[PDB]
């Protein structure tokens, strides 16, 4: 069990199924392609891709370069998603908007994207957003606003660190013997405060139900019971003193101003002592807040 | 020993404790400013002291010239210790 | 001795540190995220093993099938400790 | 503002810590030369930081071209404070 | 290890590794390719050559004379920047626009460059100044203005000493057989200041959440503890007098008007001694400032 | 010896320290214009004497005509030295 | 002003210095005829420029046609004077 | 003796000097940057070695694999250090 360490070493965390991601997946693949299908005047074929965890890097080091990257922002939440757009798919769209038969196979290039082709991706990706923008609609509400557009690793950065946990969501798109294919890249921090809602399945809205409930389970829980503990003084010693405590010892302690009262190690507030009802008595005076 | 010695020289924290006692969150919700809250222990009864967190010995309260002192009366022996846990 | 089986019930803290270092609170506040700091200790060096904040001993950074653990190599002797503080 | 500045040519200290745990003096006596020591931390899990014995933020562990480097990546908000010292 | 020491001698300083300089570098190419295709009616290729760090009079004795320097200055950042731009170039552009068609290999010249040449050189110059003005944007704010022009050496002195340690990034220019090359020089203090924002990766903008990063890192550190160490006074004396302390022995000291207080060494304050509370107490009068 | 009397010849600064204390910087910042800071030692107790920083001996504060002196008491003996340097 | 004036007729003397060590009287009385001692700067620094032992400004060694020179590089603004003053 | 182990553990400051020169006012203001200063010693001296301000020998020059050294080569005996605190 026992190894060594090595600062250039990172390990997984376990399964973090989504399936509200998986179900907001296949909504948005269903209108995006009604947009194709709208679009290029041919019925497509959108298959999603299982979804992947993986870190940043490992994700950066599949993609084909060059690539289009799209940056968005999912509103309210903080952080940069990306959209992928795989260059087959870029050329396939632009043969099939200037009358292409697709006959020829494409040509491997390596060449930046021409403005021409910029639009192109453009006009994808406005769909593409509005279709996911209506997909998360149906559980959470969330505005996706594109941010800039660019073409290397080298101009992303979305996330602090290269081993950063990210979630990818392949699709692949077929409108004959094309098979090409996009991705949509998540970074972890951003979905991490909504990972309750999207890993147990969506239930029937009742949102004055689940209301309700939650005021039950809040009412109910005001009746449990805990251990308060005020701590009087606290003092600095050494071992070899406690080893000779004796009857008679006396120890100074610096007078407590206010005595500070503590449920398993939390302060709650602070008060003074005092003499009431024959028993040690504490005048609240502040809550800890 | 030796290392009686080392450790001589870390030094160590102590607690005192007045009292103990339990109740529910709606009762410490109900508590307000002034409010009163009885404790477990009576009056005149030697106080816990406690070395990070762990219940040593037991001492009396006095005041030094202007400062708060307990004076160490008895120990926590462990058949008082068992039993006073038991509880 | 018997005191020693007395505090042996007492549990203690034990603290690893990486390293340290010094620099102006005017860098702290220039560094933001994903700024690199430097430490004095260099790379190999064994760590310093502190119990309350008191350094005792040194070990080496080991992993235990998915926890990090430390391999005690040597001890903190009064010169080594004094010649370690004097810097 | 001004004393910001002032305080800013004052020198600060930075403690890293990697890891925490404990066990008993009786323990510690039966460690010897060589001995394995497993830390409460888990592998991968950000450090902490330090600055004078206090926890301000937490970071990763890098190495620069031979020396040891802590890539800061959250910070100790008192919400996660309270959780951490609670525990 | 023990080696004797020449004055005319120096060494270097490690890696100093600018990734923000690289991206803007590549964005400034990709401004600058676009404005030679706009200018010379032909497609161009533009190379970013290594970053290049020397002392400054390596830089020097590797430029061909003549040689077309030009002088700008970084504002608001202090000193003077230079534009390097080869006589292969200069002559390229003046062929290019006079009709000629680049079938004539250049001749070796070493004369002054013509009004018309430095007209065609200018007309590149403000080009290059725009280009490399938007790609510094990106990151922070500057203008570039330049100077003068000058062709050797001698009317350089950019830098107080040769042996300045100055950035130099190459650029090579292709439009066909041609392999001109233009290169950029700052010197390493004009950019010290920013040393920090040019190593590491650029991140995100979202300048509120930096900002609410440095309040929460200012509110973390202000409770931190430190030791405030005031000295009563100071005696000048000898060894042979401490050898000699005895009980009862009297060494006169000079009466502080005023105790200043010390942090590791660093002054604070200045105060007056008294007695509060049964111990010694520093009235506070003025903090070091 | 010889050289005794060569580095004799070379001056020597002295140092008076009044007392030292801990504080945070926060307490510090809350500190203004006639605050009053306490400091560990008591009153009467020998004060500290430095060469360059490093303390040798303890004395008596005294006035002389106009101007204060210390009057030497004790030393600094390792045994006493290494005790104070533990605290 | 006038003041200056007066004061520039007034000669000043200029001190250079090449580095600083510390050690302690043992070490140097173990020195002998050819022994090498370090110093803590590194090689290519600038030299430390004093006038009547106060620092001023930093150069770098050049020797004129048989006469070592300071070719002046930088100033010893507050900030900077502090932050090397506190080391 | 052991007053001299005593001062032995009290560390001293090593100061070496390159050279001096004396100017006038005047001419330190006609001074500006890239200036050059001749010093009074010429090349190949051994320069002075400082305790605390106090010259006690001389060295040479010379670099330890990135570090500046002195190499000592002589004394300031009494008559060569009357002879040239009498320049």
């Amino acid at each position: 069990d026992i190894r060594p360490y090595d600062p250039n070493t990172q390990r997984r965390v376990v399964r973090e199924r989504l399936q509200a991601l998986e179900i907001i997946n296949e909504r948005f693949a269903r209108q995006f392609r009604m947009g194709l299908f709208n679009l290029l005047r041919r019925s497509p074929d959108i298959t999603v891709g299982a979804i992947r965890i993986q870190p940043y890097h490992e994700f950066a080091r599949n993609l084909p370069v060059p690539t289009n990257l799209n940056l968005i922002h999912l509103k309210p939440l903080r952080g940069t998603g990306l959209v992928v757009f795989s260059p087959s798919l870029v050329f396939i769209a632009v043969d099939n908007l200037f009358g292409g038969d697709g006959r020829f196979p494409t040509k491997v290039e390596g060449r930046e994207f021409t403005h021409t082709e910029q639009r192109v991706i453009n006009r994808m990706l406005k769909l593409a957003l509005e279709g996911y923008s209506d997909a998360w609609k149906a559980i959470n509400p969330l505005e996706v606003e594109y941010v800039r557009s660019e073409m290397q690793v080298k101009f992303t950065n979305i996330t602090t660190s290269p081993n950063d946990i990210v979630v990818n969501t392949p699709f692949h798109v077929e409108i004959g013997n094309l098979t090409g294919e996009f991705n949509i890249c998540l970074p972890f921090s951003m979905i991490e405060p909504l990972r309750e809602l999207l890993v147990n399945p969506p239930l029937e809205n009742s949102r004055h139900e689940d209301q309700n409930w939650r005021d039950n389970l809040v009412r109910q829980v005001q009746h449990s019971e805990l251990e308060l503990v005020a701590n009087f003084a606290d003092i600095p010693l050494r071992l070899s003193q406690i080893l000779k405590l004796k009857p008679g010892d006396v120890l100074p302690i610096e007078k407590p101003d206010r005595i500070i009262a503590h449920v398993d190690g939390v302060p709650v507030l602070t008060s003074q002592y005092g003499t009431v009802n024959g028993q040690y008595a504490l005048r609240v005076e502040h809550l800890i807040n | 020993m030796q290392d009686i010695d080392l450790i001589m020289d870390i030094p160590v924290k102590l607690t005192v404790e007045l009292g103990r006692t339990r109740m529910t969150i709606k009762e410490l919700l109900r508590l307000t400013q002034g409010s009163v809250v009885a404790l477990d222990g009576l009056a005149g009864e030697p106080l816990d002291i406690l070395i990070n967190g762990y219940l040593i010995a037991q001492g009396e309260v006095v005041v030094v010239a202007d400062k708060y002192g307990v004076r160490i009366t008895d120990i926590i022996t462990p058949s008082e210790r068992m039993r006073r846990l038991s509880r």
